[PDB]
């Protein structure tokens, strides 16, 4: 989950 | 009737998005005059990044051409082409 | 490859436009809080009135309800919901 990338959902839960 | 998250998250993530801008916020040393319209819209990067350290900067920039009203106190009406700067692409990155 | 007056003109005229708005501005007493978006996109009065006498300000409102993530010191990740305002109707008014 690069922090330079819009996120999808498992990188904000885990 | 409550927005989910990954909507909102999605929504307003760094992206280019239509913003209303006044000529003078632009070009502020011809306030002298006045224009109609007084403001135009362009697409400028907006939105927030995953993080505070990162800023939402354009990758892409271009200009555009509209057709702008510009007259000086008791002086005539002028219709004429000004170029504005636009974003067609934008990411997140340090600051 | 340039826009005509009256495009500019309609496009640019005071009206509800889909604003990116930082949410601490919208709740300034959770000052000490990280929220996830940090920014939301919310309907709000934009554009000019084409007269330095006049300015563009909302006429109706309702209330949006949206999940956000919320973290502060001595507490862990959370979700809930926020409500924000909307600008529905804006009019050109006498400042
Ligand atoms: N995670």
């Amino acid at each position: 989950c690069d922090i330079h990338v819009l996120w999808e959902w498992d990188c904000f839960e885990k | 009737e409550v927005v989910k998250f990954m909507d909102v998250y999605q929504r307003s993530y760094c992206h280019p998005i239509e913003t209303l801008v006044d000529i003078f916020q632009e070009y502020p040393d011809e306030i002298e005059y006045i224009f109609k319209p007084s403001c135009v819209p362009l697409m400028r990067c907006g939105g927030c990044c995953n993080d505070e350290g990162l800023e939402c900067v354009p990758t892409e920039e271009s200009n555009i051409t509209m057709q702008i009203m510009r007259i000086k106190p008791h002086q005539g009406q002028h219709i004429g082409e000004m170029s504005f700067l636009q974003h067609n692409k934008c990411e997140c990155r340090p600051k």
